[PDB]
């Protein structure tokens, strides 16, 4: 529903992973 | 996005050292540029990657990499927006989503994680199966 915000969540997850 | 703002937020010496770690023929791949951005504490999305790739192609000069880094800063990032995105899926308004629910959300829409990526991130965050998604959003922003 709130795609741009989900993309920000996924972006920060990928950041944390690194 | 702004290069001057970028260079006050992160250490340009790190920016340069990380570039040198990954560069080939004086250029860096988008994937390695995103890796570097993440090491610098930034969070690029696929839209950011596509923006820079469509301007400059798959391999970036140092200056193009700086420009790409400036796009990655995302000063408007807001924890409330992230929480409300998850709250949308919280059908019973409990404040919790299970790891399986979270995995489905994270792997189905947006810049989808792989199953393994989502599983590992959720297990790294919590030993328990029920995830307080507010706490999760606060954790990933740090």
């Amino acid at each position: 529903k709130n795609l741009p915000s989900l993309l920000r969540v996924q972006a920060h997850i990928r950041k944390k992973m690194v | 996005a702004d290069i001057q703002q970028l260079e006050e937020k992160v250490d340009e010496s790190d920016v340069r050292i990380y570039f040198n770690e990954k560069s080939s023929g004086g250029k860096i791949s988008i994937d390695n540029a995103s890796y570097n951005a993440r090491k610098l504490g930034l969070a690029p999305s696929s839209i950011d990657e596509k923006k820079i790739k469509e301007l400059y192609g798959d391999n970036l000069t140092y200056e193009q990499y700086l420009e790409y880094l400036s796009i990655c800063v995302h000063d408007k990032d807001n924890v409330e927006e992230l929480i409300k995105m998850f709250a949308h899926f919280d059908n019973n308004c409990t404040g919790y989503l299970t790891k399986s629910q979270m995995k489905n959300i994270l792997t189905t829409w947006g810049d989808a994680l792989t199953d393994q990526e989502a599983i590992d991130a959720l297990n790294a965050f919590s030993s328990e199966d029920n995830i307080d998604y507010k706490l999760f959003c606060e954790d990933i922003l740090q």
